[PDB]
Order: C-alpha cells, then sequence, then structure tokens
C-alpha cells in the first residue's frame, strides 16, 4: 500500500489523509500524542511533487536537510 | 580548496560567499582579544526548540575551552602561558545576550 | 520554461522565435475586445487537400 505516484519519496495514503511526520530521516503516521513532544504535522499533496512552486521537493522541504538558513516556518509544504 | 581524484587540488567555480550565511544562522560568535593579536571563532550550538534535532551541546566555558586551544592546569585555562578564566578578563555582551 | 529530470525547470536556449513562424503557418487568429481588455488566439484547422 505505497502506491506513490509521484516520486515525492513518501505515502500517498499519509498524504491524502490525517498527515504525517519526519522523524529519524523517514515518514512516520500522525500520532495525536506528538504534540507535546516537539513534533508537528504536515499536509501535502500526491499528484505533483513540488507542491507549492518551490524549488524544493516535499521530502526535501519536511526534512530539513536543504539550507540551514531557511527560517523555520518554511518547513511545512 | 578542495582535491578530487587525482590528488591535486582546485580552486575554481568554489566560492566562499554561498557558505557565509548558514554559519551565521547557527552558530554562536567567540572573540578574543589578547594585546598582539585578535582572534574570532564560530562554534555551533544545541536549538532546544526542535526535538528532531541531534547537537551535542556544550557550555561556554566548554566551548571556550575546546575553540581555542587551550590547556586545563589545575582546573584552570591556561593559553599560551596566559590564564584565562570568569575572574581574570573583562566579558563584554550585547544586551540581548 | 521547461522542465528537465530532476524536477528543476530551466530557462537558458530556448528561444521563443524558433517556434513563431510554425503556428503562423497552421492556425487561425481569432481576436476578442471587451470594453477592459483584449484577448487574442490561435487555433489549429484542417488543410482539407
Amino acid at each position: 500500500d505505497e502506491d506513490l505516484d509521484t516520486d515525492n519519496d513518501n505515502i500517498p495514503d499519509s498524504y491524502e489523509r490525517n498527515g504525517y511526520t519526519i522523524k529519524d530521516l523517514i515518514a512516520v503516521k500522525w500520532e495525536d500524542s506528538f504534540a507535546e513532544q516537539g513534533y508537528k504535522k504536515y499536509v501535502s499533496n500526491y499528484l505533483e511533487s513540488n507542491t507549492a512552486g518551490d524549488p524544493y521537493t516535499d521530502y526535501e522541504k519536511a526534512s530539513g536537510s536543504f539550507d540551514k538558513a531557511i527560517k523555520t516556518e518554511a518547513r511545512d509544504p | 580548496g578542495t582535491k578530487n581524484s587525482s590528488g591535486q587540488i582546485v580552486t575554481e567555480g568554489n566560492s566562499w560567499s554561498d557558505y557565509i550565511s548558514q554559519i551565521d544562522s547557527i552558530s554562536a560568535s567567540i572573540i578574543l582579544d589578547t594585546e598582539n593579536e585578535s582572534y574570532e571563532r564560530r562554534v555551533t550550538a544545541k536549538n532546544l526548540q526542535d526535538p528532531e534535532d541531534k547537537t551535542p551541546e556544550l557550555t561556554i566555558g566548554e566551548a571556550i575551552e575546546k575553540a581555542f586551544g587551550a590547556t586545563k592546569k589545575d582546573g584552570l585555562l591556561y593559553f599560551n602561558d596566559i590564564p584565562i578564566d570568569e575572574s581574570c578578563v573583562e566579558l563584554i555582551f550585547d544586551d540581548n545576550t
């Protein structure tokens, strides 16, 4: 059940349903007891890769391994 | 300067500008001044807010001991036979820090 | 603008001149004018010969 159409390297069900969370450079399901740990929730698109017209994709933008001078609120897709 | 596979180093197309700002986003700036020279280093810190960030943190005394090559002698810090403490120099901070 | 395999788009060496005349060889030209703007489109036709 990993039928991702675009190769944005992430679950299309965790795209289109509730959300997901990048942790340890992998994408896990969104838990409701994660806000206290510091984690957040991301909701994105599956039919195209770059869902905002940024030069970076969703996987490059959630896991902040793209540029370290970007402010932190430009992390969610 | 960086070296490729053939063992020689190349300086062409490798600018220093595109690594300036990133460093100044993630580091603390420490300036020492003796009576002959000055020294300025950048040491990375730990953002305590976001929990996926795994950066091993230090304290400011540990960072002064680590950045300059400074010998711990009897608990105190010595640098080129100069004593450096929190009690024997003058510390200057700006108001936010 | 066209995108290569790495997902980014490139605008270098891609001129618009070398697709002008070909389009004007095979299309009909339709110009609409309202009282605020204008619009101009090119629609391809069928050479019956």
